[PDB]
Parts: C-alpha cells; sequence; structure tokens
RNA sequence: UCCGUAGCGGUCCUGACGUGCGAAUCGGUCGUCCGACCUGGGUAUAGGGGCGAAAGACUAAUCGAACCAUCUAGUAGCUGG
RNA sequence: GUGCAGAUCUUGGUGGUAGUAGCAAAUAUUCAAACGAGAACUUUGAAGGCCGAAGUGGAGAAGGGUUCCAUGUGAACAGCA
C-alpha cells in the first residue's frame, strides 16, 4: 500500500537512516495500520523493523598496503 | 438529447453519446471512420487489434506529418497510426451501446453501427513557456462522440 | 504434457550484441523474458529474482554471456486471467558451459 | 520568516482565515449570485504582497 | 611575489543555444586568488540631480537626462483611413 | 452619437500551419510482491548505480506564510501518467 510514514517513524525511533530501516515485505498490512511510534517500538521488538546492519568498508587492503 | 441523425428504424436501433472526452479530436475522427461502416463484433476485435497494434488506423485527413506503416495497405492507404486511448474510449462507448441494445431487448449479435460522428468539445486551456519571456497557449483539443447501432441482417 | 520443466541455456552473448553499455542488462532481461515466450506458449513470463541477480550480478554493460536457465510452465492461479498457463523462469547455478544439452527435467 | 513581529503575524493570521471556500448552503437562498469564493489565493502563485 | 583550489571575474572557440534552461545562460579554455581582495546587513547621496580607477558607464530588464500622474485630446505644411 | 472592407484600426471569437516544431544539459535502471477498476512512474523487499564530507548529507539568516502533520479525493493543475 504506502509505508512512507512507517519508514521515517521507524528511522526516527532507532535513530538510523532511511536507508538502514528494513520493512518486512510479507507482513506489510500489520504494519501499515502502526501509524504511531509507540506501536511501531512494539514492531521493531517483535522484529518485523529490523536495523540493517553498516555496509562493509573494510580497511584491511591499506593496511596491507 | 437531439441527436445529428434520426435512425430509419427507432424501434430496433439504440444510441449512445459521450461529451467533453478527454480525447484528441483528430485521432478519434480518423478511428471512428475506420468504425463506421462495421458490425460490431468486427469493431470490439479490431479496437483491440489497435491497441495491440495488429490493424491500423488509416489516416486520411488529418495526416500531416504522419508516418507510414505496411497496415495501412488493407485501406487502400499509405499513411496509419494506432491511437490507443482514442480506441479505448469508443470501445467503452461501444459497451455502453450494447448495454442500451441490451435494455431494450435488440438482438446482440445483429448490431451494425448505422451512425457515428465527432464534434469539438470545447478547448480548454494551459500554458506553456517559451523563450525570451514569452508564454504560450497550450490547449487541448476534446470531443463528442456520437453513435447509432441498428439491426442489419 | 501442459505442465512441464525443463533446462536450456541461453547465449546471451549473441543475444545481446550491438546495444550500449546502459541498456545491456534490461536487453538481457527483455531477450531472457522473449526466449522464454517463444520456447513455451504463454504470454505470461515471470521471471525469478535470483535470476535477476544472476544477469545484474557484474553490473549494467558486462552481462554473462551463457546462463543456464530452467523453464517451468506452471497453471495460473486465482484471479483467471486470459492466460491459462505461465512460465516460471528460475536460475540454474553452473560451473561450465560445456556439453549441457536441452535436458527434460522431471518431477 | 520566523522571526515575525505581532501586526504580521495578526495579518498573515487574516489572510489565513479569508482562504477557505464557501459554505455549501448559501447558494440554496433565494437572491443568490454566488457560485464559489472568486477572492481565493495560493501560496505559490499570488505572493500577498509584504 | 609566482603555480594553483574555494571565492571573485569573464579572454577565446567569434563553440552550444538563439519562437533558448535563460529578455545575456551553458561547456571547454582562461585572468586573479594577502591585497587597489571578496561578501551580508545597516546607513548616506535623487533626476539637469546623484555617483563614476571615466565606458556618457550606473542610477530596480528604463539613461547622451530614470519612473508615475497631470497640463494633454500638446502641435504636425507629413503618413494611413 | 444614422449606413464600413480596409486605418501594421479597437474588442471578442475562430482557422490553415498541425496532430507539426517539440516533451534530448548534469552516467541508470532491473526483478518480484502488495493496494487497486486501472501500475514504466505509488509502496515494500532484493539488486545494480550516482551524489562521494567545498555533497544530491545534516541545521540556520533573508524571503515565503501554512507550503509543516494526519486522513480522504482523483473533477481541474503538477506540458506522459
Ligand atoms: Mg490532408
Ligand atoms: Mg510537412
Ligand atoms: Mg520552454
Ligand atoms: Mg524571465
Ligand atoms: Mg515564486
Ligand atoms: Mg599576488
Ligand atoms: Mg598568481
Ligand atoms: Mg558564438
Ligand atoms: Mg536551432
Ligand atoms: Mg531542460
Ligand atoms: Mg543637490
Ligand atoms: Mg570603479
Ligand atoms: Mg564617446
Ligand atoms: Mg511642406
Ligand atoms: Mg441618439
Ligand atoms: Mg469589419
Ligand atoms: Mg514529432
Ligand atoms: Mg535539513
Ligand atoms: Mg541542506
Ligand atoms: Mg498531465
Amino acid at each position: 500500500s504506502m509505508l512512507r510514514l512507517q519508514k521515517r517513524l521507524a528511522s526516527s525511533v532507532l535513530r538510523c537512516g532511511k536507508k538502514k530501516v528494513w520493512l518486512d515485505p510479507n507482513e506489510t498490512n500489520e504494519i501499515a495500520n502502526a501509524n504511531s511510534r509507540q506501536q511501531i517500538r512494539k514492531l521493531i521488538k517483535d522484529g518485523l523493523i529490523i536495523r540493517k546492519p553498516v555496509t562493509v568498508h573494510s580497511r584491511a587492503r591499506c593496511r596491507k598496503n | 438529447v437531439r441527436y445529428s441523425l434520426d435512425p430509419e428504424n427507432p424501434t430496433k436501433s439504440c444510441k449512445s453519446r459521450g461529451s467533453n472526452l478527454r480525447v484528441h479530436f483528430k485521432n478519434t475522427r480518423e478511428t471512428a471512420q475506420a468504425i463506421k461502416g462495421m458490425h460490431i463484433r468486427k469493431a470490439t476485435k479490431y479496437l483491440k487489434d489497435v491497441t495491440l497494434k495488429k490493424q491500423c488506423v488509416p489516416f486520411r485527413r488529418y495526416n500531416g506529418g504522419v508516418g507510414r506503416c505496411a497496415q495501412a495497405k488493407q485501406w487502400g492507404w499509405t499513411q496509419g497510426r494506432w491511437p490507443k486511448k482514442s480506441a479505448e474510449f469508443l470501445l467503452h462507448m461501444l459497451k455502453n451501446a450494447e448495454s442500451n441494445a441490451e435494455l431494450k431487448g435488440l438482438d446482440v449479435d445483429s448490431l451494425v453501427i448505422e451512425h457515428i460522428q465527432v464534434n469539438k468539445a470545447p478547448k480548454m486551456r494551459r500554458r506553456t513557456y517559451r523563450a525570451h519571456g514569452r508564454i504560450n497557449p497550450y490547449m487541448s483539443s476534446p470531443c463528442h462522440i456520437e453513435m447509432i447501432l441498428t439491426e442489419k441482417e | 504434457n501442459e505442465v512441464v520443466t525443463r533446462e536450456y541455456t541461453i547465449n546471451i552473448h549473441k543475444r545481446i550484441h550491438g546495444v550500449g553499455f546502459k541498456k545491456r542488462a534490461p536487453r538481457a532481461l527483455k531477450e531472457i523474458r522473449k526466449f522464454a515466450m517463444k520456447e513455451m506458449g504463454t504470454p505470461d513470463v515471470r521471471i525469478d529474482t535470483r535470476l535477476n541477480k544472476a544477469v545484474w550480478a557484474k553490473g549494467i554493460r558486462n552481462v554473462p554471456y551463457r546462463i543456464r536457465v530452467r523453464l517451468s510452465r506452471k497453471r495460473n492461479e486465482d484471479e483467471d486471467s486470459p492466460n491459462k498457463l505461465y512460465t516460471l523462469v528460475t536460475y540454474v547455478p553452473v560451473t561450465t558451459f560445456k556439453n549441457l544439452q536441452t535436458v527434460n527435467v522431471d518431477e | 520568516s520566523s522571526h515575525k513581529t505581532f501586526r504580521i503575524k495578526r495579518f498573515l493570521a487574516k489572510k489565513q482565515k479569508q482562504n477557505r471556500p464557501i459554505p455549501q448552503w448559501i447558494w440554496m437562498k433565494t437572491g443568490n449570485k454566488i457560485r464559489y469564493n472568486s477572492k481565493r489565493r495560493h501560496w505559490r502563485r499570488t505572493k500577498l504582497g509584504l
């Protein structure tokens, strides 16, 4: 449907960007009726919103150099 | 509503009408001239083929800069196009005429499109921006479409 | 007879030759979908996300030359369409494209 | 700007309140000629002076 | 003081564009870049006046005398009806 | 205040051009699913990319004045949708 609001509030709750927020694609309709920060912290606890890890920028090559 | 042409047999004839339809008038006129002599099943099949680019609309009067295709040689013409929006609008209107015929109890498979015409609707106004601070019209050219079916066996 | 799956290999290097750098991987997707429509007579062709990964694995300008593709013609599900059967198009990982015929796999 | 004065903010308040459409029941009246609100203002088009 | 970035500017292609992104822009190439440097805000100077490292330049896309209203329906041995 | 064919006449409306010029500055999109009458353009996930700390990032001043936020609509606008 439209999850523009949920990703914004999840980014604000997790203190990361919208780049790292993972919404569950299978459980779209259960996230689609969250519309609040308190109910989005619950879905973060339940695992329907996951903070993705940082993209790897390895330092090992120029350490080797 | 005062129609332009009266049917020769109003018991066995049904009507359909549409006003202020946001379609190009020239494309609508050329495809209505293509539809004008057809039976309703052939017209529905050919309008589906126009949107699928299997058969074309020959552009006979408003043909300035219209390219040439191979499919126009079935019409004895060289320039043809495939107006998709214009084919869908008078397919919706042809379905409306089908529903009006079923209301009057006319036979479905004997309907031949006896009358069809396209008139110019009032033009509606937008504005485009040109060089050296000049602003030019961006006028739309909508159409009124009118058709009458007749049982012709 | 109507529900059948089998494995082909597709030479993207001859299906690609001539098109510019920014359109090679989308043209490879369109050529795979066109090959599926020609080989299984269904206009409804659905390409797997893993196959999209396999075509776009390097980038947009260096598409892999050959690719191993399993076609599975299947009966259509609910919301009965004008299409009656569809074709699921699946990546098959393989090491060498040497002496691989058209293999008729079975369920 | 965000550094408004009281008189400017009050003028903006009035010009905000005049920017609503007409109520639906006024053109059921007997001596009525109004079709819509012709004194309307959009923030992008008309820049209100100031 | 020299090369050179940000900034400031605008040589050449008399390139692009030229019913344009644009009533003066864009690309490459260029001048300068610690000082007569660049810049915001405040303030002063008003039309035969201002201000000018001086081109009759600038003075709200208007400058060898800005813009608005009035005298004004100014006059025309001239043009068109 | 009495007769129009003209005054690059005034105002309003409409043609041919013409479905034509054009919708070409800044590397780039692809697959699947959801909502829906309708999906190249909405949303989600997986990719492949770009801006690459003098940023296409995060905050302010001037200016704007509700453009901020939530829900609904797809009549008109957002030069395709
Ligand atoms: Mg002609
Ligand atoms: Mg021509
Ligand atoms: Mg323009
Ligand atoms: Mg301008
Ligand atoms: Mg503006
Ligand atoms: Mg020096
Ligand atoms: Mg120097
Ligand atoms: Mg030049
Ligand atoms: Mg030109
Ligand atoms: Mg442009
Ligand atoms: Mg003095
Ligand atoms: Mg000077
Ligand atoms: Mg001189
Ligand atoms: Mg004389
Ligand atoms: Mg009189
Ligand atoms: Mg006259
Ligand atoms: Mg064209
Ligand atoms: Mg910010
Ligand atoms: Mg910013
Ligand atoms: Mg539009």
